[PDB]
């Protein structure tokens, strides 16, 4: 997360791919 | 520095995007 959503700007689907 | 604020924003966003499902946070 801190490598793909911290450098770039993650969308809502990319953040949902981190949902437990 | 940047990573702490970015992770705070990240956690606050995951809470919303996941809802009652929950999320995992691994820096």
């Amino acid at each position: 997360i801190v490598e793909q959503c911290c450098t770039s700007i993650c969308s809502l689907y990319q953040l949902e791919n981190y949902c437990n | 520095v940047n990573q702490h604020l970015c992770g705070r924003q990240l956690v606050d966003a995951l809470y919303l995007v996941c809802g009652e499902r929950g999320f995992f946070y691994t820096p």
